[PDB]
């Protein structure tokens, strides 16, 4: 699916100590098309899920990316 | 700190022009009649401090015609605004796609003036151990006679050995322009900017002010793309806009030959922003 998948990634972030609040800031920065600054933790978690991230990188319409933006936003609360 | 070109509290905000990563931007006329740009960074002070500072120190050397020149700053009452010359024409992208802007488009010349212009911009910064790390069409504002000026240094870094620095820090920049080598390895050099320039280069040729567009095929990364064309598969003249038969067959084979040279898999095989600035002019020469 996508909501099921997205959760896996929020999980890692938290399980890997990644401050998920910041992770959201970069996912916004990434999709908008703004200068990003991932942490070592966060950046390697993402490349697993968005393979072509170096080049193509988290689109607006990428389903999983949209889901993950929410899947995080909720968890922040 | 070491500075005192520091202005203090103007008027109340007339909602205008821009919006930024950490901050907003407003067009505010000064007491002396000067048209000035204001990059207020009070929205989300999410480490918007270190960037703000680096942009004060790295830019208080404001001595160039191809860089946006900073007038003043303000750290008064938690706020942290930055002051610059208002740029009549906005960024370069707004002239390569974006939306609107009458009188059709830019010429090939006007495109080359702005390609060469921008190059001195970087070359200079590479002369001064400065990596910009965030070179892109949006960061290349233009003024009244369409003269290129670099901006948003916030992400930038400075080197020790003055030029030959092959230092390493946290990865930063715009997802499509980032040096892949830089990304995959972490080792940051001045060439990572050369790569980013190669990207803009085509982004001028093609007008695919998309660089990375997630809708056509596996032809998504204009960097990966124009490379597969002009590096081998076709020297494609099909990649550009209604630029017409305006470009000479020879200047075009150079303009790209370089832009491709900028995007080499390793920084190793890239040209220093010196060559790139020479080759650029050379093609503008090749054309007329």
């Amino acid at each position: 699916g996508a909501v099921a998948h997205a959760n896996s990634i929020v999980q890692q972030l938290v399980s890997e100590g990644a401050d998920i609040s910041h992770t959201r800031n970069m996912l916004r920065n990434a999709m908008n098309g703004d200068a990003v600054a991932f942490s070592r933790v966060e950046q390697n978690i993402f490349r697993q899920h968005f393979p072509n991230m170096p080049m193509h990188g988290i689109s607006r319409d990428s389903e999983l990316a949209i889901e993950l933006r929410g899947a995080l936003r909720r968890a922040v609360h | 700190l070491v500075d005192l070109e520091e202005a203090t509290n103007n008027f109340d905000h007339k909602f205008l022009i821009g919006h930024g990563v950490f901050g907003k931007v407003y067009k505010g006329v000064l007491r002396d009649g000067a048209k000035v740009a204001l990059k207020r960074r009070t929205p989300e002070s999410s480490q918007g401090i270190e960037e703000f500072e680096t942009e004060i120190e790295t830019l208080s050397f404001c001595r160039h015609p191809h860089l946006v020149s900073l007038i003043g700053f303000c750290d008064e009452r938690n706020e942290m605004i930055l002051i610059y010359k208002y740029m009549e024409n906005g960024n370069l992208k707004r002239h390569l796609y974006g939306s609107d802007l009458p009188t059709m488009s830019m010429s090939w010349e006007q495109r080359l003036e702005i390609c060469i212009g921008a190059a001195r911009g970087l070359h200079y910064l590479h002369t001064r151990a400065i990596i910009h790390r965030d070179v892109k069409s949006i960061n290349i504002l233009l003024d009244e006679n369409f003269v290129p000026k670099i901006t948003d240094f916030g992400i930038s870094k400075k080197g020790t050995e003055l030029g030959q620095t092959h230092l390493s820090t946290v990865v930063k920049g715009t997802l499509g322009y980032i040096d892949p080598e830089y990304f995959i390895k972490g080792r940051l050099t001045e060439k990572s900017d050369v790569y980013s320039f190669g990207v803009v280069l085509f982004e001028v040729l093609c007008a695919r002010s998309a660089i990375v567009q997630s809708l056509p095929r596996e032809m998504v990364n204009l960097a990966e793309w124009a490379v597969e064309s002009h590096n081998n598969g076709q020297l494609e003249q099909i990649v550009d806009p209604n630029l017409a038969d305006k470009i000479r067959p020879e200047s075009l084979r150079k303009f790209g030959d370089t832009a491709v040279k900028c995007l080499a898999l390793s920084s190793e095989d890239r040209p220093s922003m010196g060559d790139v600035l020479w080759k650029l002019e050379y093609a503008l020469r090749l054309q007329e």
